[PDB]
């Protein structure tokens, strides 16, 4: 009785302490139960995150009470080596709040349908017993159609049941695959790495199906176009353990502890080890808190600060001093010692194409590609053709290598870098400087639009008779950084102090950076990478990958590693991140995901192009082609929009196309028959004639648009939809707060290669299905919303390029309520699909474009030039001027069974992915024992896809990352090419079988593949370009070497041929609307950025209470002290952003740490929580993306030239963003039109 | 002498990355309910800033911790014993809700439920977790001031600022900040324990963890305003204080705590400390708060000296919790690389859970500057933070021993770069410093790799002991409610017996 | 009229006491974690401080007055004592108990939450602070002490259990009486609300070490 124990008052005192000062009681401690009662939990299940944030966490699922309560981190991940950190616990604050989504109050529980939608839907049904007929009389009526369009985004969604929405869905389908085309059909779902078999699952019923699937790194602007440039690969870098290896670190553009926070700890324990930090940031980041010097730049110019900083390294480390490290590197790894020819000029010259073998007498002994091989002069004054270029890759075998080696005598030779002390004369060229350029918003500094530079030059006869003058890229690289080389340049520096083209004095101008600081990091830097052999690193991130020149922010920094001998080296080199796009077992996951087991090839799309089309963004562009040409260049050979030069690219095999044809692809097939001509033959003569067309000249006839839209994993219309208003108005039929004028209602110049008309076609899209576990933003404006298992209800994969560690999401319990996993919806609609479609689609012929493929003998398209086939500059052959024309059978009511059973051409034909392939034959055989097999239908006896699990399992068992006998056989198909043995770098773990199973019980190191060019081992960590440099594997680039010169016609004359400053670019979106629509306060512009937020991934989490409530409770925008003094605007004050694309509502954080001139909206905050209406539209405010616009880059869309040439995320326009400009004002009226009678009036 | 042991804990501040995972995972386990949803045991603060509860370091408002009366005797500065219950019927110094924020939820449903026709975009408004009305806006949260979120002139109100000409740093070049992640000190000399009326808050004896007991706790809310780092918060449903519990469910069996395992940057770190319980009044006492620091490491004793292991013996202290005491982290840190400083010592409550400071990037100067005496690496004289602002926060302005800590961690990486970058031994920055080889070496070994099995070293709590584990193990968690729990006097008005107890007593001896 | 007079003055006082003591036990015993002050000021300090305190002071200075008066100098000077010394005490308790009670149901973050025995208690406190006020005139009309000694013969009856309780209370004004049957029903509601708080007072803690350490147990 706790009454009487009261009794035991006295008898309960033990001994007092500390002289009186305190006294020990024996007394009853058993309430302590009550906290040990909570922490106590039914089990722990492993599982992870499918969130785009590049962490990669395994965590322990608490399930207590039959229900998920929290997670904490796994802390059991293989220990790295004992000289290095181990990755436990990494983990986050967004991670560590997603147990709050399975039964909050935003949770989706059962399939959702707009009400306007489903009472048209069963009203038709009863008109029309096929679903596919009752879909045609509401989509063909204008009446019927507009009235759920325009119901999107306004409330009235009504709970369905799988059954009706799986039923509409597939009618939905099989009604514009019949009457328009598959490629009417489309997806969008992100990097798949994140949660493998759920991105899997919409992509394979897709592309069964004839679907486009989407692509997303060049879309979110992640791609850093400048890899494929200099590298000839997507993105490939070292993993984080890899920085614990690096004496010497640049965070550049790239805030570590907010977006790289699992990984962090080996950037602040590197310190420790003697290691300097360097943080370069316009604003006080959380990364400067870091590091040990703070260099802050105006934001935008950074590529100024990098070449100043090359500058000072090439003048103290190639010229002055030279470094024996540095230089052997850069002879045996850049293209530096190649030819470059020179193209003669009023008075002078330009840099032109690169010299090929085939342009000498003899082609240098080359009779394969000579034309592809790139030439330089070895030490003997002698021309050779080096081993590695691009012609040695494909119609030949064994020198395609890094071996300095005589392509043609196969001996060993030595390449020459400078030409300087050999020349038969100096010319002069001229390289453009856009220096000068820029808006009032940035230092400029005016040299002359085109600087005149005393290169050393050989005469060179040529084969064809004529002669030409030649110097070398290492040559042309010097002068254009103005260093002088004793033929006293005028343009060339004198000293740091001399303000030239790329000096420290030039670049404090542009910058703001104290030229003594460029000076002694570049310094400290080249010096610390030659005495570790290049061990220097750059972090870089979307703070310098987002600008519209993003690829001259990228080139300085890459230059600087380059110069330095750090790519390719353990503790060196080019680390970007940012998205998680590295899904490791990339040739296991690939034929799964867009069903290559079954048909080839699929319909991937480069999204920038498809959502600046769709959306009509190119209706308002305001940045032509001709403001960004090389001065150099000819204006006339460069006229139109910037779409017309997309247009043209898709026509040439560039880029692909979606939809691809005006004409349905399904119905070529019976036209070619009837005039009496195989399928691919009668395309060719129809292109000719133009009785077919490329659907991208009219996007706006009624056939040539996208009509179903799959949205999952994805939150398009809330986060990264770039033009928000855009979507809202031409995709979706909806109000919008678009504030401009487009190009007609300017009067202003249409495209010539795509139709005009004055009111653009409005409300493309029929059907709009999202898929989520949260009602976000694009649930909100969808027809159907369905619900999805969160990351702790189902069984999948994930990876990362931070660590090699391969773990599983796993299901802790069931899902919730009526959700399902991805696999399982689309597993479902497969099916209906399937049912449905008998009698309206059978066994079909496709006829399917497909762009020139890099990493494909047809990389080696057009060698010297560009030639247009429309305009008759030459013939059209598919694969080689034109996309290649496939023919695809497709058995639509196979669809199901296909979707559930691994394809028979893994067996006739085989696997594989980056220009080799192998046999996988032992793989499906024990594939046919793990997943079992049909026992009857269409794919009797092939392995059965019927779970998750077994799609994981055909993942696991076909990827060389996860199957040492696969890797084995890859690194041997590899050696073919290079004719140097790979095998040994996986030999030592043939036997490894990595097991879904097994990873399960503790997350597995992958195996080092040709995939990829680090090493996955136990004595050196994981670094790009390792093999490049240790095996003497080529880059897939056009010389085999890294890239320095890009020589293609596009890119020399748009002033890129080599690394340039290039300021900022004018949007135009602000001086025609600021002061249009007063509210009585002051306005002002000023440079809106959206780095991502510490409160979300992207907008995962930010509906997330935890997360809401450590954050501000809602969208926020960072604005320095001063300009909000200016604007009268105090801490947390209701603010509105706006410009000619949209505008948004939020709240104003003031801080002293946003320097004047620029804003800070952290990246998505969405449009769900929080947002009152808009004075400026009226309606709902909008999200960061209501105030930018897609603007592509015609260097973007450059295709069929070896390392420039096509891959689904390898190349393609990008969503840059960072150049915007907004109007900021403070709010009057907060009006949230939601009839509560809650609004206010902020005073003054 | 009377020898106690405790579990303290060590924040690197110079590896905390600010990401708060720490409050996120301890909110989801430990604080999720109503009544307490607006309390975060661990919360991390960015500096400059008043923090959490608003301003809670200003004692002079807030009247937390002790003071030394002339006569030298120790006092809460609350009042001593008559003058605290003179205040129970309204604690005239208690932070008010709004002190800390209201508490927030959105209204997600309208997004699901909004009526077809809306004129507008349904969205999601604020309503308060006290009142169930519709919030116009949030105006605060726990973590307003994240990342210098707020105009200067109002985050350098904070207290730490004091006797700092503070104007420079408001240019945006002398811009600086850090982080505090803070929980329950779990202190030798708590002023909880001792300004709560019904002596409900106590010290464990065997790990030394401070909890308020929840069944005899009668809300006097009293211990609020004793706390000086304002770590009680009052669960405002059940009206009674919760409090950080140290994890003690995970620490009794040699687990970390959960914002220790889950700190993401892998800058906690949790050892055994060993402490003469009977020196705790004389140290705490000193006149110069200045000494209040070195006192406390006097009260720490040496776990590797046999006549300390021979008198913990003797006074109780488990063979194991010894041993794990002679590989305390949390000891070398704190007492023999002198790395590790308590948070406000001059609140006298001898705080257990110690702070290395944090390094900065170099200040902002005329040029480039010089190869100093650490060559690249930077000097202590060159680093941002102001020292004193960091010897406000953790020794009583004291700028000697912060200025140790961080010349200490400079001159190990001075070291180790001689090491691998040069491939050379330099120890002058070392012998500078006073370290030795091995010294740095271990330093380099905890700090830099801190592989898991050295960032904690908790032993068990060895529930065995005193206890009767065997009927505990076979009945425990049968939640039947025999309401015979929590008694040692075994008769009860219902006629019922503990489930996990032994009731027929052997008649065999 | 005798029936209820015998029912409320003779019977229900047992009751009332027993409900109050088995209660005030059963709860300690299985309800601990209930057994608290219930403090609501965090939520809403405005006026607390003067209201709980004017509240608190009067109503522990009629506590002091009604336990010796009833429970124990002539008794027209103790009467005095309780007019005045008492009447001055109730005066602040009423005004910090309306105060309170203004507070409890309309301040916005106290009345969301609140419970109901908080609203009832407060308001039956009120009301009997009230009452009490109002003998005091009903006391002025006999100087003598003449109506105390009759409810002070009535309460002494009551509490050593000595039957016909009840007849010492005859011609007693009906206030007196009403003031009697609320302050009892307070007794038997007590258990069941707030009040429990009162058994708690902190005596102990003028006396007791400052730092308590429990050893394993
Ligand atoms: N917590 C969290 N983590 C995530 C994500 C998230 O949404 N939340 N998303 C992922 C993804 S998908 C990406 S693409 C990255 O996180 C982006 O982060 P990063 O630090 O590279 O970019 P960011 O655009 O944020 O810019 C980083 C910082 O650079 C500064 N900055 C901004 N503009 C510039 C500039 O022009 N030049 C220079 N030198 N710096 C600039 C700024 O401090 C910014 O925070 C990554 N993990
Ligand atoms: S959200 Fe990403 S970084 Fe954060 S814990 Fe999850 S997987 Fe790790
Ligand atoms: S020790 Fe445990 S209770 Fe205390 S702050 Fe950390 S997680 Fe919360
Ligand atoms: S988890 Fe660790 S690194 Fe992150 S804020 Fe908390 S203490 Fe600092
Ligand atoms: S003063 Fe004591 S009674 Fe409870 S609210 Fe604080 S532990």
């Amino acid at each position: 009785s706790k009454f009487l124990d009261r009794f035991r008052y006295f008898k309960q005192k033990g001994e007092t302490f500390a002289d009186g000062h305190g006294q020990l009681l024996n007394t009853n401690r058993d309430w302590e139960d009550g906290y040990r009662q909570r922490w106590q939990h039914d089990k722990i299940v492993r599982s992870t995150h499918g969130v785009n944030c590049t962490g990669s966490c395994s965590w322990k699922i608490y399930v207590k009470n039959g229900l998920v309560t929290w997670e904490t981190q796994q802390t059991d991940y293989p220990r790295t080596r004992p000289d290095l950190p181990n990755h436990e616990p990494r983990g986050c604050p967004r991670g560590a709040s997603y147990s709050w989504y399975l039964y909050s109050a935003n949770r989706l529980k059962y399939p959702m349908m707009r009400k306007r939608l489903m009472k048209m839907w069963r009203e038709a049904k009863a008109l029309h017993s096929d679903p596919v007929e009752a879909w045609a009389s509401i989509i063909e009526d204008a009446d019927k159609a507009k009235s759920f369009k325009q119901a999107r985004g306004r409330g009235g969604f009504v709970r369905s049941s799988w059954q009706e929405v799986n039923e509409l869905i597939a009618a939905s389908n099989v009604y514009t695959i019949k009457n328009y085309g598959p490629d009417r059909v489309a997806g969008f779902s992100p990097i798949p790495a994140m949660s493998m078999v759920s991105y899997a699952s919409g992509a394979r019923y897709l592309s069964l199906i004839g679907g486009t699937c989407l692509s997303f790194y060049d879309w979110y602007c992640d791609l850093p176009p400048a890899s494929p440039q200099t590298w000839g690969e997507q993105t490939d870098v070292p993993e984080s353990a890899d920085w614990y290896n690096s004496s010497y670190i640049i965070a550049w553009g790239s805030n570590v502890p907010q977006t790289r926070t699992p990984d962090a700890h080996f950037f602040t324990e590197v310190r420790y080890k003697g290691t300097k930090t360097v943080a370069v940031t316009p604003d006080y980041a959380e990364i400067a808190k870091l590091c040990d010097l703070w260099l802050a730049p105006k934001q935008g110019t950074d590529a100024a600060m990098a070449l100043a900083m090359g500058h000072v390294m090439l003048r103290e480390f190639h010229l002055d001093n030279p470094s024996q490290y540095f230089t052997d590197y850069v002879r045996r790894y850049t293209d530096m010692p190649m030819l470059v020819m020179l193209e003669e000029r009023d008075g002078y010259y330009a840099a032109g194409r690169m010299l090929r073998a085939a342009d000498l007498v003899d082609a240098l002994g080359q009779e394969n590609n000579p034309e592809w091989k790139t030439v330089a002069f070895n030490t003997n004054g002698e021309m050779v053709a080096p081993n590695g270029s691009i012609g040695f890759r494909w119609g030949e075998k064994g020198k395609w290598n890094l071996e300095q080696r005589d392509g043609k005598t196969g001996e060993e030779t030595e390449l020459q870098l400078s030409l300087l002390g050999s020349q038969d004369e100096i010319a002069e060229v001229g390289f453009p400087y856009f220096g000068g350029d820029g808006t009032e918003h940035f230092n400029k500094v005016e040299l002359e639009n085109v600087l005149l530079h005393k290169l050393p030059v050989k005469r060179l006869q040529l084969a064809d008779g004529s002669t030409a003058l030649v110097t070398t890229v290492y040559d042309l690289t010097l002068a254009n950084y103005g260093l002088e080389r004793g033929l006293n340049d005028v343009n060339c520096a004198t000293s740091y102090d001399d303000v030239k083209a790329y000096t420290p004095a030039w670049a404090e101008q542009i910058t703001g950076v104290s030229r003594s600081q460029i000076i002694r990091i570049a310094r400290e830097f080249a010096d610390n990478a030659d005495k570790t052999h290049g061990r220097s690193m750059i972090i870089v991130g979307a703070g310098l990958n987002h600008w519209y020149h993003l690829d001259m922010n990228y080139r300085g920094l890459i230059n600087m590693l380059i110069f330095c001998g750090c790519v390719g080296q353990s503790g060196g080199g080019w680390a970007h991140y940012v998205g998680q796009e590295k899904l490791r077992p990339q040739t296991g996951w690939q034929p799964l995901a867009f069903a290559l087991d079954w048909q080839r090839p699929a319909r991937h799309m480069n999204s920038t192009s498809y959502f600046y089309n769709h959306s009509s963004q190119w209706r308002y562009e305001t940045v032509t082609a001709e403001e960004l040409l090389s001065p150099m260049a000819d204006k006339s050979r460069y006229t139109g929009h910037l779409i017309d030069f997309n247009v043209r690219a898709e026509r040439m095999g560039w880029l692909p196309s979606a939809p691809q044809l005006g004409t349905n692809p399904l119905t070529i097939a019976g036209e070619a028959e009837k005039a009496g001509m195989n399928p691919v033959d009668y395309t060719v003569k129809s292109l000719k004639e133009g009785s077919i067309r490329f659907a991208a000249e009219q996007p706006e006839n009624g056939k040539n648009h996208p009509r179903n839209l799959f949205i999952w994993r994805s939150n398009l219309l809330g986060s990264s939809g770039k033009g928000h208003e855009f979507m809202l108005k031409y995709l979706l039929g909806t109000e919008h707060g678009i504030q401009g004028k487009d190009l007609g209602q300017q009067g202003g110049v249409k495209p010539e290669e795509v139709d005009w008309q004055d009111n653009g076609l409005e409300g493309k899209l029929d059907l709009v299905v999202t898929l989520d576990f949260r009602l976000s933003s694009t649930c909100l404006y969808s027809d159907i919303i369905l619900p999805t298992a969160t990351w702790y209800e189902k069984d999948d994969m994930n990876t990362s390029d931070m660590h090699p560690f391969i773990h599983p999401l796993s299901a802790a319990v069931d899902p919730a309520w009526e959700a399902k996993s991805d696999w399982e919806i689309y597993k479902a609609i497969a099916k209906k699909f399937s049912e449905v479609c008998v009698g309206h689609l059978g066994k079909e012929t496709d006829i399917v474009t497909l762009p020139i493929q890099h990493d494909s003998a047809a990389e080696l398209a057009q060698p010297l030039d560009v030639k247009d086939w429309k305009k008759g500059e030459c013939d059209l052959i598919p694969g080689k001027t034109a996309p290649h024309i496939m023919v695809v059978e497709r058995d639509y009511p196979a669809t199901y069974e296909r979707f559930t059973s691994i394809g028979p051409l893994m067996e006739k034909i085989g696997n594989g992915g980056k220009g080799i392939a192998w046999n996988t034959q032992s793989e499906m055989d024990l594939l046919r024992k793990l997943n079992y097999t049909k026992a009857e239908g269409p794919a009797k006896g092939q392995p059965m896809l019927n779970t998750a699990i077994d799609a994981a399992e055909m993942i696991l068992t076909l990827a060389p990352e996860t199957n040492g006998q696969v890797a084995v056989k890859a690194w041997a198909a590899l050696s073919e090419f290079t004719g140097r043995d790979h095998t040994h770098l996986a030999l030592n773990k043939e036997d490894e079988k990595i097991r879904f199973r097994d990873i399960q019980a503790q997350p597995r190191k992958i195996i080092s593949s040709p995939t990829w060019s680090g090493l996955e081992d136990e004595h050196v960590s994981y670094n790009a370009g390792y093999t490049n440099v240790h095996e003497l594997i080529p880059w897939r680039t056009l010389s085999g070497r890294q890239q320095l010169y890009q020589d293609h016609q596009w890119m020399r004359d748009f002033g890129e041929s080599l690394l340039v400053y290039r300021p900022p670019i004018d949007t135009r979106s602000v001086k025609e609307v600021i002061g249009q629509k007063s509210n009585g306060n002051q306005e002002k512009a000023l440079n809106f950025l959206t780095p991502h937020q510490k409160w979300g991934i992207h907008s995962t989490y930010s509906d997330n209470l935890l997360m809401l409530t450590l954050g501000r409770g809602g969208p926020v925008v960072w604005l320095s002290e001063a300009d909000a003094k200016d604007l009268g605007i105090a801490d947390n004050d209701w603010i509105e952003v706006f410009n000619s694309n949209g505008a948004l509502t939020a709240r104003a954080v003031v801080s002293q740490r946003v320097p004047a001139g620029m804003t800070m909206m952290y990246h998505a905050q969405e449009r769900i929580v929080n947002l009152p209406g808009s004075e400026i539209t009226q309606q709902r405010g909008g999200i960061h993306n209501s105030v930018t616009r897609i603007t592509p880059k015609p260097t973007h869309m450059i295709g069929g030239y070896a390392h420039l040439a096509y891959g689904f995320n390898y190349y393609g326009t990008v969503g840059s963003n960072r150049d915007e400009f907004v109007v900021v004002r403070k709010m009057k009226n907060i009006d949230w039109l939601d009839g509560e009678g809650n609004d206010q009036v902020q005073e003054s | 002498m009377k020898i106690r042991s405790q579990v303290g804990m060590v924040l690197n501040l110079d590896k905390c990355i600010g990401c708060h995972t720490c409050s996120v995972t301890c909110k989801n386990v430990w604080t999720s309910r109503e009544g307490v949803e607006y309390a975060w045991f661990n919360n991390v603060e960015t500096k400059p800033g008043q923090g959490f509860p608003t301003d809670w370091e200003n004692q002079e408002k807030y009247k937390g911790g002790w003071i030394r009366k002339i006569n030298g005797k120790l006092q809460p500065r609350m009042g001593n014993r008559a003058m605290l219950l003179g205040k129970i019927f309204a604690n005239p110094h208690l932070p008010g809700i709004d002190d800390y924020y209201e508490p927030f939820d959105f209204d997600y449903q309208n997004l699901h439920t909004a009526p077809e026709g809306s004129k507008s975009q349904p969205i999601a408004r604020p309503r308060s977790l006290i009142t169930g009305e519709r919030m116009a806006k949030i105006e605060k949260g726990p973590n307003w001031e994240d990342d210098l979120g707020g105009e200067f002139d109002k985050l350098a109100k904070d207290k730490n600022f004091d006797n700092i000409q503070k104007a420079m740093y408001s240019q945006f070049e002398n811009t600086f900040m850090m982080y505090l992640p803070r929980l329950c000190e779990h202190c030798l000399n708590p002023a909880c324990v001792a300004t709560c009326p019904s002596g409900a808050i106590y010290k464990r004896e065997e790990d030394g963890i401070v909890l308020i007991d929840q069944d005899k706790c009668r809300g006097w809310r009293m211990c609020i305003t004793g706390c000086p780092y304002k770590k009680i918060y009052f669960n405002w449903k059940s009206g009674k204080s919760e409090k950080c519990i140290f994890c003690y469910p995970r620490i009794e069996a040699g687990q970390p705590t959960v914002c220790s395992e889950t700190c993401v940057g892998r800058i906690r770190y949790l050892g055994v400390l060993l402490y003469d319980a009977d020196a705790i009044e004389r140290a705490a006492s000193t006149e110069n708060e200045k000494d209040l620091y070195q006192r406390q490491l006097d009260v720490f004793l040496d776990p590797n000296d046999p006549k300390v292991i021979e008198q913990a013996i003797k006074d109780g202290i488990p063979l194991s919790v010894i041993e794990a005491a002679q590989q305390s982290p949390v000891y070398k840190m704190a007492m023999e690389w002198k790395l590790a400083l308590p948070l406000h010592p001059e609140y006298r409550t001898l705080p257990m859970v110690w702070y290395v400071p944090p390094l900065s990037p170099i200040q902002s100067a005329a040029d480039a500057g010089e190869l100093g005496s650490n060559g690249i690496l930077p000097d202590v004289e060159s680093l941002r933070i102001p020292v004193q602002y960091l010897a406000n926060l953790l020794t009583a302005g004291d700028t000697k021993p912060v200025l140790r800590a961080l010349k200490r961690m400079l001159a190990m990486r001075h070291y180790k770069r001689a090491e691998t970058v040069d491939g050379k031994v330099d120890t002058r920055a070392l012998e500078e410093v006073g370290l030795t080889e091995a010294q740095a070496q271990e330093m380099y070994r905890y700090l830099a790799i801190a592989n898991y099995e050295d960032r904690f070293v908790v032993p068990s709590s060895h529930r065995e002991l005193a206890r009767e584990a065997f009927p505990e193990k076979n009945g425990c968690g049968f939640t039947f409610g025999d309401g015979c729990h929590g008694s040692d006097t075994k008769f009860n008005l219902f006629n019922s017996r503990r489930i996990d107890a032994i009731d027929v007593t052997s008649k065999t001896e | 009229m005798q029936f209820l007079n015998m029912f409320f003055f003779d019977i229900y006082p047992y009751i009332a006491g027993a409900v109050f003591l088995i209660g005030s036990w059963l709860r300690y015993d299985y309800g601990q974690y209930t057994w608290r002050a219930a403090s609501s000021q965090m939520l809403d300090r405005k006026g607390m401080n003067l209201a709980s305190n004017l509240f608190h002071i009067g109503i522990l200075g009629i506590f002091v007055g009604h336990f010796f008066g009833m429970l124990t100098l002539p008794i027209e000077v103790a009467q005095k004592m309780a007019m005045f010394a008492g009447g001055a005490s109730g005066v602040l308790c009423l005004i910090g108990g309306v105060l309170l009670l203004k507070r409890r149901l309309f301040s916005p973050r106290v009345r969301a939450t609140t419970t109901g025995a908080d609203i009832l208690i407060l308001s039956l406190l009120v009301i009997q602070c009230a009452l009490g006020l109002l003998t005091i005139p009903f006391s002025a009309q006999h100087m003598d002490g003449s109506e105390m000694m009759k409810l002070v013969g009535w309460a002494q009856s009551v509490v050593t259990f000595h039957g016909g309780a009840s007849q010492h209370l005859d011609g007693v004004a009906f206030i007196f009486r009403l003031h009697l049957v609320l302050g009892m029903t307070l007794f038997l509601l007590f258990p069941f609300s707030r009040l429990i708080h009162i058994w708690s007072v902190p005596v102990e803690y003028l006396t007791r070490k400052y730092q308590l350490v429990r050893a394993r147990h």
